[PDB]
């Protein structure tokens, strides 16, 4: 098999205890010196990074603090704090300015800290490594189906950025996936939002064995 | 009037020694100068561009040197 | 202006500052108005009168404004174009941005400049691109120069460096400010701005006094004090020392309001009068007007910082309030215990030693207090003009190349000899300590010498194994004539090498600690840690300190030799 | 009564529909020409700015998004959300990259968003207005003072600042008062983060009406 | 008026005088805190209402000595309007000062806070092991207010030596008017003389002052203005030498000289190179002369500044340094008009002063 990522950019990754690591074919690139790559240690500093290069192929290694996790993890928590990253996601992409650098957005390539900010770990370059051309209708098109998978999901990455005509999706993902700008989808989301933070009063919260030893009286009869 | 400066051959035939001269003078003298007292070889570069150190700034060979505000004290980096 | 145009070279001139009883030259000697030494002008030399144009005997014709004229010798190339106007010059501040594209071919750069607006516009393009915090170019077509030398590559730029392109110059500054100066017109996005200033930055040759600011400090007197007195039965007793916690509260939030507000002041004037080094040299970056504020007539001169640590309060608290002996330490005593300690001393404040009382000592290793005599020398050249104070050195010779940046200091140069105030072996000791000392024998010879200041106060450094044990000058050295304008600094490993007569002694105990044990001629002990410190930077310091204004030979250290 | 910038800028400020402002007097600053605040509209973006300046004093006026609140309206929810915004200040201070301007921090000058990031309003220009130099240990200080009003709140701002060494304050107020570099306040905070997150585990949400019932019913017999 | 029986002649009288008051007032506190009714409980009522009747009547005292203060200080310098109203009928209140005076060459600025003169003192104390209640803080409450003044005329004066006049040149150079029109008033041209330096381009504002009767030189006929490089060379040299004559005399330090020379600067360009700038850089105030400049900022004025006022804007300023010490005190400025000073200078001119 291979992933969305690995079918755009054609290159190996793996994750091991060194860091993740991205490999390129150096035939299959238009790198010249290699001294061109230096650009990437100039964004997310804190992060540690290193590049080397050999006749055949080309590897780039990055390796984040303990403390951050794989987007896969996210599939654990509660509707609130998926509702909260979708939006921390949305406002991050609109915010990218550089010019050299392009962005691709994916599941493989996304980790966030314990205050829900994600981050980004590969980036393309504009004349040496892929994806060369800093376009939007794909950017758009990828990250209408990244925040589909993270509200929610029974599906892969590849289903909702394809197509919407092969099954009966949720009433989240039509909303979602129908958007005409940046405002329209925080708009929508942020009603979602309040809709939660006014239901919570409602409730009343009691530890597992308080409400055992009542159910138990209860029994009782 | 008279300054004294420093001048900096790091390019060529790396020495360093400190002049005094009337102020008048052109830049491209000082270069005359500078050859006749260390016979050095090869001629200078087109153009007798220098640079001043600690400013951070740079003067073609046309100057004169009260002109372009070169002061006491000021190393003379030869291009 | 006239522009001249060769093989991979631009060069300019100004025709303006001479009458036309000068003939413009170009030619191979130095003697003519523009110089050219690869081609070699075998035909003749070119010139100009009014323009007319001549080589030699020959004549070729004339020349008009805004348009271009060649002519051929030594099967070479040569333009020449003219223009009188003046150009205009704007600032633009880049920012967060990583590319600037500038071209004329291309509606989408930048910076855009349309061919058609100027009679010379040619078809070219080009890029700046940053990558570590520097800035480099990077030409794809047309013509760039550089410095008045023509790139075909990927090329690091320097700091000071000038870029040429369609008669237009563009300078960078770290902290990416742009700088442009053109005769054109062009469309532009950036966002302007212009460069901050104050008036001494403008008079930046000349430099004169400013009237002074001097804060005091807060003098004051606080009074304070403490308690001291020691159903049915429910009501009785609680409500009492109820409204006693209440009342004693209120008191107590007004109290520390106080103490906190004098604290701060004192703490505040303190760091006010005396500056760090890094400080220093920040300060004289920007020319601040603070430089050389200090004067004879004063008293805070010749006063240094030598680190922070603990200091006393300057203003009394009365804690004696009622007597405590009555009954025992109750929880309002032992509050009122805690408050009373925490403000009676400011923690992390400047500690200073005065020199005018008399020699200093240093002791310690050798390294650090070596390390350590660059603070005490800046702090004392920074706060005195060089019609008060000068200096004189002494020290290994090996060590040459650590204490060479203080040679271009003003205050190093002696006042009636062309001559340097270092000292390394015995000539240049017989050179110069025969009439220092000489100098000083008129100054102790007369009978104003109570009445009068002598004007250059002179400051000794020692720090050298005696070459000089056995001269004539160690009998004024020796630390009894102090009313002569004189002082001394001395240096060991042990206080046994040092005289008897010292009235200040300091001591280095490690790499981050040390003390006063001496001080006023009396046993006394403080603590102190050292200040963190750079050595790089002090070239730059020392050499814009020597521009300030308040026949050809070489010059060195003992001396004028004539050229040639 | 004045906050605890107006002590420092000698400016005005307050809330109008127009957006937040700030008022300087020209004698009260080292600026020479207009032309200088102009470098104040690159920093954020997509706040709406302006700038006057007649030959009496300089007006600066900012006028965030509709959905942006002030700061004090933070007092009201629940404790592992204080703690997720008390992280997140602390990395935005961190990464401030630009070398031109400078912080001030402070409640009054603090805006917050349905992500729970904080946005800065003022910011000084080097050389030209009072936040004139970049001081770290101010800032330092500052921000752990100001990290316990979110995370504890008992006293005024003034009060966990500048009367700290006298006071007994709370556990929570206490430890983080000790924190010495920022991978120590970050790890700090990190520990209590995760105690949260475990404890809730515990619990169970119930519609607080139908415990009345359940609570009640079994009454009589 | 009495005196303008005698209008074309004038002739001084004695001065009146007053002072501040100085008391200390203190305070005090002797006390702390079916039958039930007529028993004690009446004689509650007279327990407590003597303390509130004693607050009152203190409350009664503080307030006369706050008046004392303002009604003298209001009386010692009036503004400049009461002055021209002062002057539109002729008071005895004319040239009141003379040189043996120490308040002379003392000027109003504005008005603002000043301290009290008088010393409120808290002798009770026992703040502590004290049922402190309201008849305590009623005594707080007092020391909060009556401690300090309010709308009271601020004072600067000029004998100790140089002053500096900083902000934007239009509203610096609209207050010199005011000052020397306070200055004019106390003094008479038997004792004061001016020089003034200034652009020729705005003749026509100052012209006003051309008719007071201390701008006559005393020793050469001409007028002591100063235009430009022919003036300025007409006239200096003369001055330079009537200040050395006097500087070679032995008892420069015993005895004093009755004209009295002050300086008003406002154009530096136009005397940058010239010999007196020794005489007036330097120190040599007990010479019997003065100085006041005006400027752009501090960077444009020398050393010798004691007295440092700052204007920012058209309502107020603050003053920077007195006496070499660093202090900062707030003032607002007063209103006036420009139009009425052609008759208040021509009515001066008019009173020949008759000595002995």
């Amino acid at each position: 098999q291979k992933s969305y990522l690995e079918n755009q950019l054609e290159a190996v990754a793996e994750k091991t205890d060194a860091g993740y690591t991205f490999t390129f074919q150096r035939e299959k690139i238009k790198l010249l010196d290699g001294l061109e790559a230096n650009v990437i240690k100039d964004i997310n500093p804190f992060f540690h990074k290193e590049i080397d290069v050999t006749d055949d192929e080309v590897i780039i290694t990055i390796q984040p603090p303990s403390s951050y996790k794989a987007f896969r993890f996210m599939k654990a928590k509660d509707k609130k704090s998926k509702w909260q990253f979708a939006y921390q996601l949305v406002q991050a992409v609109q915010q990218h300015n550089l010019s050299r650098l392009n962005l691709i957005v994916a599941p493989e390539n996304i980790v966030f800290d314990k205050g829900l900010t994600p981050y980004f770990l590969h980036y393309g370059v504009k004349e040496s490594i892929p994806p060369y051309e800093r376009d939007e209708e794909r950017v758009w098109q990828e990250l209408k189906a990244a925040a589909a998978l993270a509200v929610d999901g029974a599906f892969a990455f590849e289903d909702y950025l394809k197509f919407n005509e092969t099954l009966t999706f949720s009433a989240e993902a039509k909303a979602i996936l129908d958007a005409e700008s940046y405002d329209d989808l925080l708009e929508l989301i942020q009603t979602h939002i309040d809709e939660l933070e006014a239901k919570a009063k409602t409730y009343i919260h009691i530890p597992r064995k308080k409400w055992n030893i009542q159910r138990y009286i209860g029994l009782g009869l | 009037m008279y300054i004294d400066i420093t001048i900096d051959l790091k390019h060529y035939n790396g020495s360093v020694f400190d002049l005094r001269l009337s102020d008048y003078h052109p830049v491209k003298k000082v270069i005359d100068i500078a050859w006749q007292a260390q016979s050095v070889s090869m001629p200078p570069r087109e153009g007798h561009w220098i640079r001043v150190v600690n400013k951070d700034k740079v003067f073609s060979g046309e100057c004169k040197l009260s002109d372009c505000g070169i002061t006491n004290g000021d190393r003379l980096e030869i291009l | 202006l006239l522009w001249v145009f060769y093989q991979n070279n631009v060069q300019k001139l100004n025709l303006s500052n001479l009458p036309s009883s000068h003939p413009v030259t170009i030619g191979p000697d130095v003697k003519d108005s523009v110089t050219i030494s690869t081609i070699p002008f075998n035909s003749g030399v070119i010139s100009l009168k009014r323009y007319e144009v001549f080589l030699g005997n020959d004549c070729l014709g004339t020349i008009e404004t805004d348009i271009s004229f060649t002519l051929q010798t030594d099967q070479q190339d040569i333009r020449l174009i003219l223009t009188g106007s003046e150009p205009e010059k704007s600032v633009y501040f880049t920012g967060n941005r990583d590319e600037i594209v500038c071209s004329s071919e291309k509606t989408n750069a930048d910076i855009y400049l349309n061919p058609q607006d100027f009679a010379f516009a040619e078809q070219s393009t080009f890029s700046l691109l940053r990558a570590g915090g520097s800035w480099s170019v990077r030409p794809e077509s047309g013509t760039i120069f550089l410095n008045g030398e023509k790139i075909n590559a990927n090329t690091p730029l320097k700091p000071g460096d000038e870029i040429f392109w369609n008669f237009t110059q563009m300078r960078v500054t770290e902290q990416d400010l742009l700088e442009i100066v053109h005769y054109a017109q062009f469309e532009t996005a950036l966002t302007e701005t212009v460069k901050p200033s104050t008036e001494m930055q403008k008079k930046y040759p000349q430099y004169r006094r400013t009237p002074r600011m001097v804060y005091d400090l807060p003098d004051d007197r606080v009074s304070f004090s403490f308690p001291s007195q020691e159903f049915r039965d429910k009501n009785q007793r609680k409500k009492r020392e109820e409204k006693r916690e209440r009342v004693y509260k209120l008191y107590l939030d007004n109290k520390r309001k106080e103490l906190q507000a004098l604290a701060e002041k004192q703490k505040q004037v303190l760091e006010f009068h005396f500056p760090s080094f890094e400080q220093m040299k920040y300060l004289t970056s920007e020319i601040s007007d603070r430089i050389w504020e200090k004067s004879l007539e004063s008293k805070d001169y010749l006063q240094l910082r030598l680190g922070t640590g603990t200091v006393p309060s300057s203003y009394e608290i009365n804690m004696s309030g009622g007597d405590l002996a009555n009954r025992d330490i109750d929880d309002l005593m032992e509050k009122s215990q805690h408050m009373q300690r925490v403000y009676k001393d400011i923690r992390n404040a400047p500690v200073t030693v005065d020199l005018a009382e008399g020699p200093m000592g240093l002791v310690g290793k050798s390294q650090i207090v070596k390390n350590e005599i660059h603070q005490l020398i800046g702090q004392l050249s920074f706060f005195n003009s060089y019609h008060d104070l000068r200096f004189v050195f002494i020290f290994h010779e090996e060590e040459y190349k650590d204490w060479e940046w203080m040679k271009w200091l003003p205050q190093f140069q002696m006042p009636h000899i062309y001559a340097k105030g270092f000292i390394y072996n015995e000539q240049t000791r017989d050179q110069l300590l025969s009439s220092l000392y000489e100098l000083i024998r008129e100054r102790d010879l007369e009978d104003d010498k109570e009445k009068l200041q002598f004007k250059p106060h002179f400051v000794f450094v020692i720090t050298n194994q005696q070459l000089i044990s056995e001269h004539v000058i160690l009998e004024y050295l020796e630390g009894q004539h102090e009313h002569l304008g004189i002082s001394t600094i001395v240096a060991a490993e042990t206080k046994e090498s040092l005289s008897e007569n010292i009235t200040t002694l300091v001591r280095y105990i490690n790499e981050h600690e040390g003390d006063i044990l001496i001080q006023k001629k009396k046993a006394v002990r403080i603590p102190f840690r050292l200040d963190h410190h750079q050595r790089e930077d002090n070239e730059r310091f020392s050499r814009t300190l020597r521009t300030l204004n308040h026949e050809i030979a070489i010059v060195t250290d003992t001396g004028l030799i004539p050229l040639s």
